[PDB]
């Protein structure tokens, strides 16, 4: 029914600012609250602030007062968030949400309609393809270390997809350098190390990089 | 007073118009 | 500012069982302006209950909320597989709005000790100026685990990062990888590199180590 469509993902250097938009398809907008909520990777939801568009009346949690601005446009049913002086802790998914409506048209306070989210990554890094390092090995473990790439994502396969059972590809971590790093491992029979070649295939579309790395015993 | 409460303003706008 | 504390942090149950989630506030929520939300991985939150006890339209009938004052409860009368997700309580009584820290509903299972593996850095990475040591914990349950890096019997702090997979949909286990990153010079200075693992399934801490040189 009513849907909130948010703008696309952003990459911002530290110290800069980001502006994201949220447009409602239809329904009541001017007399219902519109709140912004963010979620850092792996953590919980954080209520940042909201606005009552008809009154142009915002409300911010004290943590963000000075860096956060929330505005609204009633003619187009659009709200804008602006966050300045960006730091690495601001890397998160930012959600737009509209107040739920009740029995008659009574505002219910809770957030009933949610946007799809906008991802904001705060990093000083430029686009870089990954370096792929071997994790050398009656069960043996082996894998590849996909280190120092930007941005997400990276796809990883093994033996051109013929090896799927026992593979664990871990979610990437954002290091202090502003670059991502992940590991992909697989468990194989120890007797197979001498006669079975194991190759990890890595794709990084943002840099148009394909890598194949043979992993062999020490 | 719930009057000054930002979370209650949309409820008051709905009651005032009705 | 009103602080909301949810409990427990992780609820481990099976489909068909009853789930009872708690949310306690630092201040009386006098008009019951308390809501519950559900969130699945990679999706936006969804409103379940508003006004402490009013289930939102379209939300299945197995979800219901109760409580007043400072103690509130979300009950899922009979868990379905899609109900295994994270749940948040939120107050909209006094600004600012605040969420609880979240409660995860995971699949119940018997305790399983991890298989522990350690990987020294490759020569290709060493000849680039950095050294990464990887400690792998494979197919364990529950998710909580303690991994300690020790270099020449010295506890490491502030130079490691770990990642955990989602619960496996076939056997309900987790896997974890911890990565210790040093400069090539610091790596070449020491000899013994060890990762110590404490887990509920382990009778005593497990240590996998290697000497830089073998």
């Amino acid at each position: 029914r009513v849907q909130l469509v948010q703008s696309g993902a952003e990459v911002k250097k530290p110290g800069s600012s980001v502006r994201i938009s949220c447009k409602a398809s239809g329904g009541t907008f001017s007399t219902l609250t519109l709140t912004w909520v963010r979620q850092a990777p792996g953590q919980g939801l954080e209520w940042m602030g909201g606005i009552i568009p008809l009154l142009s009346l915002p409300n911010y949690t004290q943590k963000f007062q000075g860096r956060l601005t929330i505005t609204a446009d009633t003619s187009t049913s659009t709200s804008y968030l602006e966050l300045s002086s960006l730091r690495s802790e601001d890397t998160a998914v930012y959600f737009c949400a509209r107040e739920a409506s009740g029995w008659f048209d009574k505002p219910l306070g809770a957030m009933g309609v949610w946007g799809q989210g906008t991802m904001v990554v705060v990093s000083s890094a430029s686009t870089k393809g990954p370096s792929v390092f071997p994790l050398a090995p009656g069960t043996a473990a082996l894998g590849c270390l996909v280190k120092d790439y930007f941005p997400e994502p990276v796809t990883v396969s093994w033996n051109s997809g013929a090896l799927t059972s026992g593979v664990h590809t871990f979610p990437a971590v954002l290091q202090s350098s502003g670059l991502y790093s992940l590991s992909s491992v697989v468990t194989v029979p120890s007797s197979s190390l001498g006669t079975q070649t194991y190759i990890c295939n890595v794709n990084h579309k943002p840099s148009n990089t394909k890598v194949d790395k043979k992993v062999e015993p020490k | 007073a719930s009057l000054w409460n930002w979370f209650d303003i949309t409820k008051w706008l709905w009651y005032i118009k009705k | 500012e009103i602080v909301l504390t949810q409990s427990p942090d992780t609820l481990s149950l099976s489909p068909g069982e009853r789930a009872t989630l708690s949310c306690r506030a630092s201040e009386t929520i006098r008009n019951n302006n308390l809501a519950w939300y559900q969130q699945s991985p990679g999706q936006a939150p969804r409103l379940l209950v508003y006004g402490a006890s009013s289930t939102a339209t379209g939300v299945p009938g197995r979800f219901s909320g109760s409580g007043s004052g400072t103690d509130f409860t979300l009950t899922i009368s009979r868990l379905e597989p899609e109900d295994f997700a994270v749940y948040y309580c939120q107050q909209y009584y006094k600004p600012p709005g605040t969420f609880g820290q979240g409660t995860k509903v995971e699949f119940k299972r018997t305790v399983a000790a991890p298989s522990v593996f350690i990987f020294p850095p490759s020569d290709e990475q060493l000849k680039s100026g950095t050294a990464s040591v990887v400690c792998l914990l494979n197919n364990f349950y529950p998710r909580e685990a303690k991994v300690q890096w020790k270099v020449d019997n010295a506890l490491q702090s502030g130079n490691s990062q770990e990642s955990v997979t989602e619960q496996d949909s076939k056997d309900s286990t987790y896997s974890l990888s911890s990565t210790l990153t040093l400069s090539k010079a610091d790596y070449e200075k020491h000899k013994v590199y060890a990762c110590e693992v404490t887990h509920q399934g382990l009778s005593s801490p497990v240590t996998k180590s290697f000497n830089r040189g073998e």
